[PDB]
């Protein structure tokens, strides 16, 4: 008995991360075990930590949380520093368009738990955390329940499967701040403080929770780890392009026939995501733009790019928000501006004032109330949110909007009128 | 004019102690506690911070800064059920306006307002991570997609 959640459509061509999570219900431990679950953990505990880090490195697994950093290399940075060490699963997922993580958490929690246990063992962490946004209450309770199931089977607690490895997983909840998704801000919140990002470097792997070596990984990243152990790193690499290995979840939303989460290899193009898998657009209207969450804007001329972490790739979290020919780009830009207005933590002055002014000036532009000075101010503010910024939000708060100005000048000019 | 000193009832206090004992350090439980308090009272009583701080073994100003930072925690208004309405993209394309209008029709209130009864408050929020099923809203912990005014009315009738 959990709080009500929507029925998010899910589809897979690889049958890995969504083997169970393609069905909208909670898969409990008995069902997970029947599908071969927790065997990868047992195999992992028979290996050395160093071997596991090596496999994850050689798999070429990259972070699924937006930045695309090599997971193995991240873990190696942590273990070069003396323990104790901490492992954190990041389940804050609060970016517009992004709902890929929740379907793993709510439908296949044991997949995530297995990955956390293996990952923790790899980096020598005896204490692990899941930080889940507060707007995912069912996920919180589902995880709490699944963790207790795992403990009763002896996959958590002391002396797991006679290995002598000890692990406890704690579930913490956010409270409505997107910034808590930033890894240093997340760590601050775990210490019981305001989610204020820290100056990086140092990176968490050097100094994290309680100033100790800490790895932070995205839910989706961690869900890959059982597969790498189970299949071996080489078989994992044969999934998808040689350069960008493994399954990837693509949350697709906006005006498509079949909005939902698609598990696809990263050699899939953006056009294929929308037309082949998502079924095309509602009313077969032409695609005007795709918003990569709140990070980037792609035009219709950019639909043939691969959904990978290459320089010319889609990148990000694979979030695909589709806008059709009828949808106003300025209106959409306003919504992105409003997002950053609401989410800036306020530590840095240009970010604090810039995010505010970007949204407020854009609102006036949208309502046809903007003076000529408002237009000049909007342009200036958009370009000056980043100075002095200590985290990624300040660096990207004007990125998507600037791209709309560059890619849709004709549409912006009508608001100039 | 006189007011009674603030205490937590025993049922609520037990849950707060549970959260406080859950993590390795007490102060890590602060957000779980605040979530628990808000669901219990329908808001965060200003008086509640001092006793919470003592349980968390924190200075009051620390707790005050935390409550202020997370604006979702509401010290101003008391409401039994919080209707969180996604006002983000792409919900705006899929009919957030219709939902807001239907809410106004049924309950007679606009975003950020509380019913005179004091049972329902509409809170505008950013993306709820349910975008494929837009437009989206929550009633406390429960989450639903909006279809129609009659559909919305039936859902709301479940909260009393
Ligand atoms: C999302 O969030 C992204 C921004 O996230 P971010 O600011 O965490 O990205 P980032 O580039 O700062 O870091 C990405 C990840 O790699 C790690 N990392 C990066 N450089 C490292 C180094 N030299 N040593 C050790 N670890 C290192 C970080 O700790 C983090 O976990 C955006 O791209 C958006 O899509
Ligand atoms: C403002 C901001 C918000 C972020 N939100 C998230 C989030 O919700 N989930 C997440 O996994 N990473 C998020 N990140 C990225 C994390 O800081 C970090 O790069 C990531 O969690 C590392 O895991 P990965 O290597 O598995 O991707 C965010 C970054 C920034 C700058
Ligand atoms: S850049 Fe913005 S969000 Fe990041 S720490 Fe500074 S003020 Fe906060
Ligand atoms: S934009 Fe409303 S749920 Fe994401
Ligand atoms: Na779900």
């Amino acid at each position: 008995s959990y709080p009500a959640i929507p029925r998010i459509y899910a589809e897979t061509t690889l049958n890995m991360l969504l083997k169970r999570a393609k069905k909208p219900r909670v898969h409990s431990i008995d069902e997970y075990l029947k599908d071969g679950g927790y065997q990868a953990l047992e195999k992992a505990l028979n290996m050395s930590p160093e071997e596991i880090i090596d496999w994850v490195d050689k798999s070429t697994l990259r972070g699924r949380g937006g930045a695309g950093f090599p997971t193995g290399k991240k873990w190696k940075f942590a273990v070069q520093n003396p323990g104790p060490r901490y492992f954190i699963c990041n389940a804050d997922e609060s970016e517009p368009g992004t709902f890929k993580d929740r379907i793993i958490i709510e439908r296949d929690p044991h997949l995530l738990i297995e990955g956390i246990i293996i990952s923790s063992y790899a980096i020598g962490a005896n204490e692990a955390y899941i930080y889940i946004r507060g707007e995912y209450p069912a996920g919180y309770y589902i995880l709490r329940d699944a963790i207790e199931e795992a403990k009763k089977k002896g996959f958590l607690g002391k002396n797991i499967l006679g290995s002598g490895f000890d692990l406890e997983i704690y579930v913490a909840r956010g409270a409505g701040a997107y910034i808590c998704g930033e890894e240093t801000a997340l760590i601050e919140s775990l210490e019981g403080k305001r989610g204020h990002p820290r100056l990086k470097p140092p990176y968490p792997v050097q100094k994290g929770l309680w100033g100790k070596p800490t790895v932070v990984n995205n839910v989706e990243t961690i869900a890959n780890v059982p597969f790498i152990i189970s299949m071996g790193w080489e078989e994992y690499r044969y999934i998808g392009p040689s350069d960008y290995a493994g399954p990837k979840l693509f949350p697709v939303s906006g005006k498509v026939k079949k909005p939902g989460v698609y598990e696809l290899p990263m050699n899939t193009t953006l056009r294929e995501v929308i037309f082949k898998y998502a079924g095309g657009t509602l009313g077969n209207k032409k695609v005007k733009a795709v918003f990569s969450g709140a990070l980037d804007c792609f035009s219709s001329e950019e639909l043939d790019i691969p959904m990978d972490y290459s320089p010319l790739g889609f990148g990000g979290t694979g979030t695909v928000i589709v806008l059709t020919e009828e949808d106003d780009i300025v209106e959409a830009a306003l919504k992105i501006a409003e997002f950053y207005e609401h989410e800036t933590c306020g530590q840095c002055t240009p970010c604090r004032v810039g995010c505010y002014e970007q949204a407020n000036l854009l609102e006036k532009i949208y309502k046809g109330e903007a003076t000529e000075q408002d237009w000049e101010g909007f342009d200036f503010v958009n370009r000056n949110i980043q100075p002095t910024s200590i985290c990624g939000l300040g660096a990207v708060a004007g990125r998507l909007i600037r791209q709309t100005l560059e890619k849709f000048p004709e549409e912006w000019e009508k608001y100039r009128k | 004019m006189f007011k009674t000193e603030f205490e937590f009832p025993e049922e609520l206090k037990t849950k707060l102690q549970e959260h406080i004992n859950y993590f390795p350090k007490k102060r890590q439980a602060i957000l779980l506690c605040l979530h628990e308090i808000q669901n219990y009272y329908g808001y965060i009583p200003p008086e509640s911070l001092k006793p919470l701080a003592d349980m968390l073994e924190l200075p009051l100003n620390h707790v005050e800064g935390v409550v202020a930072f997370y604006d979702m925690f509401d010290r101003e208004d008391k409401a039994k059920y919080r209707i969180r309405v996604c006002v983000s993209i792409p919900c705006h394309l899929m009919g957030t306006n219709k939902l807001l209008k239907a809410l106004e029709n049924i309950l007679g209130i606009k975003p950020g307002e509380v019913t005179p009864d004091g049972k329902f408050k509409i809170v505008p929020v950013q993306c709820l991570g349910a975008c494929s099923e837009a437009p989206m809203f929550m009633v406390n912990d429960d989450e639903y997609k909006f279809e129609s005014e009659v559909q919305l009315n039936e859902i709301l009738s479940r909260y009393t």
